[PDB]
C-alpha cells in the first residue's frame, strides 16, 4: 500500500508570531524538531521515499499547531484462510502506532470521523485478482513488556475474483472429465483407444492437481479447488475402470462388420448395458456434483 | 465439530470473569470477541482481542470490561469490573475473521451456547 | 512529476523547452514495444493538503506481434491441422484416429496453460485466450466427431440394417467428407474474424 | 552464430569539454587471463577504445567509450537444440520404414514427433529476450517443423489413397 | 542487394555499417526489395 | 525517561550479534523503530525491531516426516566475559510470542532458553540461544505427492485384468504409468535444494516406480 | 580450499532415470514381432523420455560451451535407446504376416 | 564464507601507561586510527555485518599493539572445471591484501 | 596431444632466461609453475604463477628467480639471475590446477620434457 500518512500535534515550543501564519518550511526542519515515532504493527519491509528529495513536509502554524506528513509504501502481513480459495475474503490489517510512548505519554486519534479519516484514491487500485470492497477503520490497546499504547487500525476488505482460476483450472478439469467420459460411446472392441482415453486423462488430471498450487503457501488442510480437483479425479478413474469391467466381460476379440446382421438375443457382442448406463450416470452425476459445489460454495461469505 | 463452551457465573449482587474454550479449530490465526444481548435489545459489541493482542472494546464497557486470550489453550477471558444493573444480559462468545467487521455479529461464524449473567442490587 | 511540500502559491511547475523538453524517446529500443508516441502534460492535483503542481510525461507502446506469432500462433494452427488429418482416416482406424485427437487436445492444454505462467493473475480474457480456445474447441470437436461416426457405425448399423446442408447421418463416410469439407473452411472464417477483429 | 560490440562509455557528469578533457593513456585498457573469465556463452575477441564529443542540453561533453567483442560459442546451443531437433526429424523419418499397415503405430509416431519438436521449439527462446524477428535457431526449428508434419501429412496421404479411398 | 545494404559514414575512410535481413523484414528498405527476395528464395526452394 | 531514539547514537550500547545471521535489519519506517527508557537508578532499556534471516541447517532424510532445530545465537562481539555478562531477563519467560506464531507449513513443538559461554582465540564471550522445535505439516505433501503416486499406482494394476493379447492397451497403461511418475518426480525437483541423499518422499516414490516397472515387466 | 562434489544427488536423479529409461527400451525386445503399436510405443516413448532427461540435466550448471561427463552418458543412453528403436524397425521390416500365433 | 577477520599491527603512536595493559575499546574508535586498508582480489559484494552495532572489535595493549577484528560475509570467485561434472573437483581460492599499500 | 615445449639456454659461467609455451586446449584456469631436479632425484618447487597473476616462489629461490605468464600466447617465462654452481640441474614446466597444492608436484597433471643447465666456474 502507498499513502500519503499525514500526523499533526501541538508544540507549545514553537509558536512563533510574523507576516505569514503557516509557515511551510523544508523537509530538512522534520529532523530538527520532536516527532513521534509511528510505526507499523504489522509492517515487514515499508519505504520512506527519498526522491529526489526525502518526501516529506512540515508546516508550522503560528498558533504552534505541526502538520507533518510522510509518503510511505508498506508492505503489511495480511493472514489469509484459505478454505474457500478462491472463493475466499479477506480483511488485511493495516496498525500504526508510538513505538516508544505508552498511553500515557502519546495518544492517537484520527483527525475526522474515523470512516471519513481514511480516504482512497479513485484511480489508486494495483489489485489484479482482488476487488477492494471498502475499509473499516478503528483503534485499540496494545499490552506488551514495555506497557500499554494506542494502535490505530484500519482493515481493507477485499475479495477475490474467481476467473483466473476458472480459466486455469476449472475448465481444463471439466473438458478433461468429459473427454474420459467420451469413451463411453465407442465400441467395446476398441481396446487400445478406451485405454488411451483412460490413461491419458488421467495423466492431465494429475498434471492439473500437481500444478494448482503452484502459487498458494502450502497449507495443510484442503481448498474448495482441492475438492473440486479431487472428485474431478475421481470422475476420470472411475471411467477407466467401468472400461475395465467393460472389457473384463467382452467374449469376442473382433467387432461387427459392416455386412452381416445381428441376431436379437457368425455372432458378435452386443452394446455393454454397463456402458448403455454409464451414458447417461456419468454426465448427470457430474453435472449434480457442479450444481451442489457452485451453489455451496459462491455464497459463504459475510455481506453488509 | 466447532464447540465454543463459555463458563462463568451467573448471579452477582461486584465482579466476575467469564471465560470461553475452543475446541476443534485453533483460533489462533482467528478474532475472538465478546458479545451481550439483554432481554428485548439487539446484540452488542463488548470487546474483541486479534491475533496481534490488540484489544478493542465498546463504548459502553470501554475501561470497565478487560478481554485477554490464552492462546496455548485456545480461550478468550473476559473479566467483569464495576458491574451495573443494567449489565443482566446473555453473554457471548465468537470467532472470527473480521470481514467489514469487528464490531459486527455478521462477521463471526462460530459463537457459543451464552452464559447469562444478572446482577441484583 | 509533482512537487510534495510546495503547494501552487510557493512552487509553478513548466516544461523547459516546450514540447521538446522531453528527448532521446526516438532512440528507445524495446524488444516486445514500440513507442508510438509521448505526450507532456502540465497540471494542478488538489488534495487535502492543498493544490500542487504536476507534470505528467507519457509514452503509447505498440506490443508486438512476431514473436507470439512465432511461438503460440503458428503451433496452435499446425496442431488444428494435423488434428484435421484423422478425417482421411479409416473409421476403423480408432485406436490411431483416437491417439491423434487425444494428443491434440492435451496439445492445446498444455499451449493454452504454460502460456499464461508468465503474466499476472488478470481475471478477464486476453485475445490470445479467445484464439487458444477457438483451437481447443476445433481439435475437441474433431475428436468428437471421430466418436460421433464411430458411435453411429457400431451402434446404429446392426438394427439399421436388421430394420430393413449437413449429410445423412446413415453413412460414416459422408460424415467424414462433410467434416474434411467444413473443418478447413470454418476454422479459415474463425481465423479471418478473429484478426479482423482484433487488428 | 552471432557477434556483438559492447560498449563501456564514461565521461564527466558536470563538466563539459571547456572544463574537462578526458585522454587515453599509452597503456589504455589492460586485461589479464582474458579467457578465464565468466563469459560462459561467449568468447573475447578483443577491444578497442575511442573519444568523441557528445552535445546535451546542459553543453558538449567528452565521452570515451571501450568496445569489447564477444564471438558467441555455440557448444551449449548445439547440445540443447540443433541435435534434439535433428535427432527427433530422423525419428519422424524411422516411420517411412513401418508397415503402412501399422497405422496407431505411425499415426502415434508422426504426431509424438510433431509434439516433441513444438516443446523444443518453445525451450529454444527461453534462454533468448522477446525480440520480435526471426533468428537463425527458430528458422531451424520451423524448417524442422515441416519436415516432421510433411512426413505425418506423407503416411495419411499414402494411407487415404492406398486403404481409405481404396 | 536484395535485403542487406552496407552504406559509409562519409568520412573519406570504409566505415561501412551495414544494415538488412531476410528473417526481419522490418529492416528491408521496401515492400518491392521485400517481394524481390521473396521471389529469389521462391526461385532457390524449387531448384533445391 | 523515555528519550527520542536519536538520543542511541549518543549513548554507550552493548556490541550485541547474531552470529548464525545471512541478512538482518531494523525497521526505519516512519523512523528507525528503536526505543531508550532512562530510569532515575541509571538504568537503561534498549529495544529494536529487528527483522534478521537466520542460517538453519536442516537434515532433510525423514522430509516431510522430519523435525528441526532452528537456532537464533545471541552473543557479545568485543566484549569478554571480563566486560560484559549475557542473561535472559524473566527466566523462561524471557521470550514471548511464540504461542501465537502460526507456520502455514510447520508448527512449533516447543522452545528453548540457553546461556553459556563461547570461547574462541580472541577470548570468551557470553552467548544466549534461542531454539525453536519445528514439526513439519503432511496434509500439503499428502495432497501434493503421497495420493497421485499411490493413484498412479493402483491404476498399473489394471493391466492384470485385460487379457494378455491386447498387448497395446497394456503397454500403453504401463508405460504412462511410468510416464506419470517420472512427472510427479519433475514436480519433486521443482521445489528443493541438491541435498546428495535420498528422503523418505524419495523413498516412496523410487518404491512405486518399482511397483509400476514391475507390472510392466510382468506383462512383458 | 579444496572442494569435492558430491555425486549422491546427480546418481538418484539422472543417472538413474537414464538407465532405467534404457532398461525400458530394451525391454521391448521380449515382445512378439507383431505387436508394432506397442513397440512403437515403447521405442518412442523412451527417445521423448531421454530428450526430456538430456534437456533437463544441463539446468543445473551455468550455460558452458562445452560436454560434461553426464552430457557424454546421457548421449551414449540416446544411442542406445535409438538403436533399440531401429532394431524394432528392421524387425518389422524383416516381418511378413500381420498376426501373431494364434495360440 | 562467514569469517572472523583478525588482523594486529604495531602503533608506536598508541603507547600508553595505565591502571591496565589492555583496552578493549567500543569500535568506533577504529575510525579515529589507522587501520589497514585490506581487501579481497577475487571478491564479489562482500557485506560487513552490521547488527545490532558494526560487528568489530578493537583493543590496544600498552606497548602499542592493535588487535582490530572485524565479522564478514565474503562472496569470492571460484572458477571450475565442468568438464568431469558431476565428478569433478575444485580449489576455490580467497586471496586478500592492502590495496593503496605496495610491497 | 599436448606439449609444454621449453626452450632455453644449457652452459653459463650470469643471468638466462628459460620459456614454456603451451598448445591444444579451451582449458586455462591452470596455474603454470616451474620445478628442479638435482642429482638425487628430488623436485623442488621454484616458483608458480596464478590466473590472477599472482607469483608465489620457493624459499631458496626468493628474490632471484621471476616468473611471468603470456596469458594471450600461453606460455609461462622464468628469468634466472644471480646463478651459482649449486643451481645446476634439470627443470621441468608443469601447468595444473593447484588441488591439494601448488607446492607440490602431484598436483599438476602436465608436464614438459625438461632443460638442462648447468654453471661453469
Ligand atoms: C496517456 O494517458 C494519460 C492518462 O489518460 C493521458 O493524459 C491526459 O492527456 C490529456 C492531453 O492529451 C490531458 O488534457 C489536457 O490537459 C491540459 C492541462 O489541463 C489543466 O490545465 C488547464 C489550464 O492550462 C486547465 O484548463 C485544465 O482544467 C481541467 O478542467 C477543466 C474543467 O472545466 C476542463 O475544461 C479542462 O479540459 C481540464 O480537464 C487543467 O487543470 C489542457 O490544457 C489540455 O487542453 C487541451 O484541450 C482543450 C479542449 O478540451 C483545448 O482548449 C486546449 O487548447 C488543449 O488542446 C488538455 O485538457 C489530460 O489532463 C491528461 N490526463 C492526466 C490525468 O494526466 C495522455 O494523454 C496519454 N498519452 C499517450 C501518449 O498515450
Ligand atoms: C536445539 O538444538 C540445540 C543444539 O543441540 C540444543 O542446544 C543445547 O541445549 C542444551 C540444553 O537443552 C544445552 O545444555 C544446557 O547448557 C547449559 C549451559 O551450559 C553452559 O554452562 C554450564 C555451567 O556453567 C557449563 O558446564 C557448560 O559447559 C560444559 O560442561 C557441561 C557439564 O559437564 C557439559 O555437559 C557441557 O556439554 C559443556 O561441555 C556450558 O558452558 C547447562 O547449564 C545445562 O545443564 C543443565 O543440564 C544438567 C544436565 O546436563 C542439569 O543437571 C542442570 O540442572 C541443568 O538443567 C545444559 O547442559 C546446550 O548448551 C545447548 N547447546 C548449544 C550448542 O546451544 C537445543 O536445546 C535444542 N532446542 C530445541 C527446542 O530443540
Ligand atoms: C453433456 C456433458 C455434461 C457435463 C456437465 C458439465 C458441467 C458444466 C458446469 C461447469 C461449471 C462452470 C464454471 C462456473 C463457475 C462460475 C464462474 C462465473 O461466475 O462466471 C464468471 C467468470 O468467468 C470467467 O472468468 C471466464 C469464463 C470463461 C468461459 C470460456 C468458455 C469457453 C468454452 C470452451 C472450452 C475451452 C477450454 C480450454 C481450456 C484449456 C464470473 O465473472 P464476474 O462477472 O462475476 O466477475 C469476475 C470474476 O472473476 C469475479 O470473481
Ligand atoms: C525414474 C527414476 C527411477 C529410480 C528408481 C530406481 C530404483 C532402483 C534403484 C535404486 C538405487 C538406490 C539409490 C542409489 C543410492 C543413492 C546414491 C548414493 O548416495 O551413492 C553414493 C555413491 O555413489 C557412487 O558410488 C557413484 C557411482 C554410482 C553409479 C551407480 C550406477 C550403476 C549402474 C550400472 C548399470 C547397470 C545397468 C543394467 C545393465 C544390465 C554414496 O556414497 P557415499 O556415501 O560414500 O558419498 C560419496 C560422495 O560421492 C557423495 O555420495
Ligand atoms: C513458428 C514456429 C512453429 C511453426 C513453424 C512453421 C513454419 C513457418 C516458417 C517460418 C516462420 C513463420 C513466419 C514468422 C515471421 C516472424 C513473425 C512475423 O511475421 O512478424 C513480422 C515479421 O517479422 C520478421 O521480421 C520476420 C520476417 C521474415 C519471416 C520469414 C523468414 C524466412 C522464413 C523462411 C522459411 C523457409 C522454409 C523452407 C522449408 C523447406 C513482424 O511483426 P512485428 O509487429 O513484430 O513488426 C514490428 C517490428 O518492429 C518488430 O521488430
Ligand atoms: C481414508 C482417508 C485417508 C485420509 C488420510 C490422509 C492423512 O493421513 O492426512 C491427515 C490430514 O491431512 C490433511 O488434513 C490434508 C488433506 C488430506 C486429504 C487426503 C485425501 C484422502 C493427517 O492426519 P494428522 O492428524 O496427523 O495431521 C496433522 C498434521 O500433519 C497436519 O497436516
Ligand atoms: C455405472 C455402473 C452400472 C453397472 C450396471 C450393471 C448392470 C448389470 O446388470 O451388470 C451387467 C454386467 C455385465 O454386463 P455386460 O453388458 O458388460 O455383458 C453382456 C451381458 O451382460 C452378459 O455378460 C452376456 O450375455 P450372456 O451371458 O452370454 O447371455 C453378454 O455376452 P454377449 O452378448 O457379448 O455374447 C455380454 O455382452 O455385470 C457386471 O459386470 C457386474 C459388475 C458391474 C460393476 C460396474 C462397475 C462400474
Ligand atoms: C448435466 C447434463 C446431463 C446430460 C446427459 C448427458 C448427455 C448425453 C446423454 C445421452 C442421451 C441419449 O441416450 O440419447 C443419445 C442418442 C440416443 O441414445 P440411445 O438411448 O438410443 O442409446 O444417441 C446419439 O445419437 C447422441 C450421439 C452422441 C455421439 C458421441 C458424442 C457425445 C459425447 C458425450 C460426451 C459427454
Ligand atoms: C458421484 C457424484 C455425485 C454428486 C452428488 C452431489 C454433489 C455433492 C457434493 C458437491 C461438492 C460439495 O459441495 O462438496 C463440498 C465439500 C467441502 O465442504 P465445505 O468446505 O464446502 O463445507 O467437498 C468435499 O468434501 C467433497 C465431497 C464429495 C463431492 C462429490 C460427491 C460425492 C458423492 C458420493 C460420496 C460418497
Ligand atoms: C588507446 O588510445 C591511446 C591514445 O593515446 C593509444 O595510445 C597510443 O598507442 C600507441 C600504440 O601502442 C603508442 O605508440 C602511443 O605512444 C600511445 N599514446 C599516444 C599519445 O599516442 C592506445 O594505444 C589505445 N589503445 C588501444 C587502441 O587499445
Ligand atoms: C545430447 C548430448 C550430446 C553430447 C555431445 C556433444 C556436444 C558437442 C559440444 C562441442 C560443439 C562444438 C561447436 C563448435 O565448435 O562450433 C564453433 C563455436 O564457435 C564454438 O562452440
Ligand atoms: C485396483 C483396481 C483394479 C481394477 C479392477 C477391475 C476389475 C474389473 C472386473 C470386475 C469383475 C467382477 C467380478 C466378475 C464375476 C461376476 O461379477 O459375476
Ligand atoms: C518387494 C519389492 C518392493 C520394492 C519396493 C521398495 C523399493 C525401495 C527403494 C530401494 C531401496 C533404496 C534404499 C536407498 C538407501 C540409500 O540411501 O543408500
Ligand atoms: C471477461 C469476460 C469473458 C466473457 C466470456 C468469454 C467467453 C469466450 C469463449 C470463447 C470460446 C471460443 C469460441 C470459438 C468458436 C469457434
Ligand atoms: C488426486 C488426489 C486426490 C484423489 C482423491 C480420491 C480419488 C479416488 C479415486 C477412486
Ligand atoms: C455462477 C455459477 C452458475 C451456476 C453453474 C451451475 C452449473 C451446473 C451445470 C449442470
Ligand atoms: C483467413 C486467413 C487469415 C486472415 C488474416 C486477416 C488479416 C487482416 C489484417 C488487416
Ligand atoms: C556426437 C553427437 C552425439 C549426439 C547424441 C547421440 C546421438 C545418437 C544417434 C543414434
Ligand atoms: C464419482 C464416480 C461416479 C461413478 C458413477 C458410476
Ligand atoms: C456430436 C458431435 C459431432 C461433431 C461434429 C460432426
Ligand atoms: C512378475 C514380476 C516381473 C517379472 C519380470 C521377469
Ligand atoms: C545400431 C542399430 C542396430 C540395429 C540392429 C540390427
Ligand atoms: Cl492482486
Ligand atoms: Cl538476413
Amino acid at each position: 500500500i502507498d499513502v500519503f500518512f499525514r500526523q499533526s500535534w501541538k508544540d507549545e515550543r514553537l509558536k512563533f508570531k510574523g507576516p505569514m501564519t503557516v509557515l511551510r518550511l523544508n523537509n530538512l526542519m522534520a529532523s530538527k524538531i520532536w516527532t513521534p515515532d509511528t510505526f507499523f504493527h504489522n509492517g515487514k519491509k515499508s519505504v520512506a521515499h527519498n526522491m529526489t528529495m526525502p518526501n516529506k513536509l512540515l508546516r508550522i502554524t503560528e498558533d504552534g499547531t505541526l502538520l507533518y506528513t510522510m509518503r510511505l509504501t508498506v508492505r503489511a502481513e495480511c493472514p489469509m484462510h484459505l478454505e474457500d480459495f478462491p472463493m475466499d475474503a479477506h480483511a488485511c490489517p493495516l496498525k500504526f502506532g508510538s513505538y516508544a510512548y505508552t498511553r500515557a505519554e502519546v495518544v492517537y486519534e484520527w483527525t475526522r470521523e474515523p470512516a471519513r479519516s481514511v480516504v482512497v484514491a479513485e484511480d489508486g487500485s494495483r489489485l489484479n485478482q482482488y476487488d477492494l470492497l471498502g475499509q473499516t477503520v478503528d483503534s485499540g490497546i496494545v499490552q506488551s513488556s514495555t506497557g500499554e499504547y494506542v494502535v490505530m487500525t484500519t482493515h481493507f476488505h477485499l475479495k477475490r475474483k474467481i476467473g483466473y482460476f476458472v480459466i486455469q483450472t476449472y475448465l481444463p478439469c471439466i473438458m478433461t472429465v468429459i473427454l474420459s467420459q467420451v469413451s463411453f460411446w465407442l465400441n467395446r472392441e476398441s481396446v487400445p483407444a478406451r485405454t488411451v482415453f483412460g490413461v491419458t486423462t488421467v495423466l492431465t488430471m494429475t498434471t492439473l492437481s500437481i500444478s494448482a498450487r503452484n502459487s498458494l503457501p502450502k497449507v495443510a488442510y484442503a481448498t474448495a479447488m482441492d475438492w473440486f480437483i479431487a472428485v474431478c479425479y475421481a470422475f476420470v478413474f472411475s471411467a477407466l475402470i467401468e472400461f475395465a469391467t467393460v472389457n473384463y466381460f467382452t467374449k469376442r476379440g473382433y467387432a461387427w462388420d459392416g455386412k452381416s446382421v445381428v441376431p436379437e438375443k457368425k455372432t458378435f457382442n452386443s452394446v455393454s448395458k454397463i456402458d448403455r448406463l454409464s451414458r447417461i450416470a456419468f454426465p448427470l452425476l457430474f453435472g449434480i456434483f457442479n450444481l451442489v459445489y457452485w451453489a455451496t460454495y459462491l455464497n459463504r461469505e459475510p455481506q453488509l | 465439530q466447532v464447540q465454543l463452551q463459555e463458563s462463568g457465573g451467573g448471579l452477582v449482587q461486584g465482579s466476575l470473569r467469564v471465560s470461553c474454550a475452543a475446541s476443534g479449530r485453533t483460533f489462533t490465526t482467528y478474532i475472538m470477541a465478546w458479545f451481550r444481548q439483554a432481554p428485548g435489545k439487539e446484540r452488542e459489541f463488548l470487546a474483541a482481542m486479534d491475533q496481534g493482542r490488540i484489544q478493542y472494546y465498546g463504548d459502553s464497557v470501554r475501561g470497565r470490561f478487560t478481554i485477554s486470550r490464552d492462546y496455548a489453550k485456545n480461550s478468550v477471558d473476559l473479566q467483569l469490573d464495576g458491574l451495573r444493573p443494567e449489565d443482566t444480559a446473555v453473554y457471548y462468545c465468537a470467532a472470527g475473521a473480521g470481514f467489514w467487521g469487528l464490531r459486527t455479529a455478521s462477521s463471526y461464524h462460530y459463537w457459543g451456547q451464552g452464559t447469562q449473567v444478572t446482577v441484583s442490587s | 512529476i509533482e512537487s510534495y511540500g510546495y503547494t501552487t502559491d510557493d512552487i509553478e511547475f513548466y516544461w523547459r523547452g516546450g514540447d521538446k523538453a522531453v528527448t532521446g524517446v526516438e532512440r528507445i529500443e524495446l524488444p516486445q514495444f514500440s513507442i508510438v508516441e509521448h505526450r507532456l502534460v502540465s497540471r494542478n492535483v488538489v488534495f487535502a493538503t492543498g493544490a500542487y503542481p504536476r507534470l505528467s510525461l507519457s509514452f503509447r507502446l505498440k506490443r508486438n506481434i512476431g514473436y507470439f506469432i512465432l511461438q503460440t500462433y503458428m503451433p496452435s494452427i499446425l496442431i488444428t491441422i494435423l488434428s484435421w488429418v484423422s478425417f482421411w482416416i479409416n473409421y476403423d482406424a480408432s485406436a490411431a484416429r483416437v491417439a491423434l485427437g487425444i494428443t491434440t487436445v492435451l496439445t492445446m492444454t498444455t499451449i493454452n496453460t504454460h502460456l499464461r505462467e508468465t503474466l499476472p493473475k488478470i481475471p478477464y480474457v486476453k485475445a490470445i485466450d479467445m484464439y487458444l480456445m477457438g483451437c481447443f474447441v476445433f481439435v475437441f470437436l474433431a475428436l468428437l466427431e471421430y466418436a460421433f461416426v464411430n458411435y453411429i457405425f457400431f451402434g446404429r448399423g446392426p438394427q439399421r440394417q436388421k430394420k430393413l446442408k449437413i449429410p445423412d447421418l446413415t453413412d460414416v463416410n459422408a460424415i467424414d467428407r462433410w467434416s474434411r469439407i467444413v473443418f478447413p473452411f470454418t476454422f479459415s472464417l474463425f481465423n479471418l474474424v478473429y484478426w479482423l477483429y482484433y487488428v | 552464430m552471432d557477434e556483438h560490440s559492447c560498449p563501456l562509455e564514461f565521461s564527466s557528469y558536470g563538466y563539459p569539454r571547456e572544463e574537462i578533457v578526458y585522454q587515453w593513456k599509452r597503456s589504455s585498457v589492460e586485461v589479464g587471463d582474458t579467457r578465464s573469465w565468466r563469459l560462459y556463452q561467449f568468447s573475447f575477441v578483443g577491444l578497442r577504445n575511442t573519444t568523441e564529443v557528445v552535445k546535451t542540453t546542459s553543453g558538449d561533453y567528452v565521452v570515451m567509450s571501450v568496445y569489447f567483442d564477444l564471438s558467441r560459442r555455440m557448444g551449449y546451443f548445439t547440445i540443447q537444440t540443433y541435435i534434439p531437433c535433428t535427432l527427433i526429424v530422423v525419428l519422424s523419418w524411422v516411420s517411412f520404414w513401418i508397415n503402412k499397415d501399422a497405422v496407431p503405430a505411425r499415426t502415434s509416431l508422426g504426431i509424438t514427433t510433431v509434439l516433441t519438436m513444438t516443446t523444443l521449439s518453445t525451450i529454444a527462446r527461453k534462454s533468448l529476450p522477446k525480440v520480435s524477428y526471426v533468428t537463425a535457431m527458430d528458422l531451424f526449428v520451423s524448417v524442422c517443423f515441416i519436415f516432421v508434419f510433411s512426413a505425418l501429412v506423407e503416411y495419411g496421404t499414402l494411407h487415404y489413397f492406398v486403404s481409405n479411398r481404396k | 542487394g536484395l535485403f542487406h545494404y552496407c552504406v559509409g559514414s562519409g568520412l573519406a575512410g570504409r566505415e561501412l555499417t551495414c544494415r538488412g535481413s531476410f528473417t526481419d523484414f522490418s529492416t528491408i528498405p521496401s515492400s518491392a526489395f521485400k517481394a524481390a527476395a521473396f521471389f529469389v528464395l521462391l526461385s532457390m526452394v524449387l531448384i533445391l | 525517561l523515555t528519550l527520542d531514539n536519536r538520543v542511541a547514537d549518543q549513548l554507550w550500547v552493548p556490541d550485541t550479534y547474531f552470529l548464525n545471521d545471512k541478512k538482518s535489519f531494523v525497521h526505519g519506517v516512519t523512523v528507525k523503530n528503536r526505543m531508550i527508557r532512562l530510569h532515575p537508578d541509571g538504568t537503561v532499556l534498549y529495544g529494536l525491531r529487528i527483522t534478521t534471516t537466520a542460517a538453519c541447517m536442516m537434515d532433510l532424510r525423514r522430509y516431510p516426516l522430519d523435525e528441526q532445530n532452528c537456532t537464533l545465537e545471541i552473543e557479545s562481539y568485543g566484549y569478554t566475559t571480563d566486560d560484559i555478562e549475557f542473561y535472559w531477563r524473566g527466566g523462561d519467560k524471557a521470550v514471548t510470542g511464540v504461542e501465537r506464531i502460526e507456520l502455514p507449513q510447520f508448527s512449533i513443538v516447543e522452545h528453548r532458553l540457553v546461556s553459556r559461554n563461547v570461547v574462541f582465540a580472541t577470548g570468551a564471550y557470553p552467548r544466549l540461544s534461542l531454539s525453536f522445535r519445528l514439526k513439519r505439516n503432511i496434509g500439503y505433501f499428502i495432497l501434493q505427492t503421497y495420493m497421485p503416486s499411490i493413484l498412479i499406482t493402483i491404476l498399473s494394476w489394471v493391466s492384470f485384468w485385460i487379457n494378455y493379447d491386447a498387448s497395446a492397451a497394456r503397454v500403453a497403461l504401463g508405460i504412462t504409468t511410468v510416464l506419470t511418475m517420472t512427472t510427479i518426480n519433475t514436480h519433486l525437483r521443482e521445489t528443493l535444494p541438491k541435498i546428495p541423499y535420498v528422503k523418505a518422499i524419495d523413498m516412496y516414490l523410487m518404491g512405486c516406480f518399482v511397483f509400476v516397472f514391475l507390472a510392466l515387466l510382468e506383462y512383458a
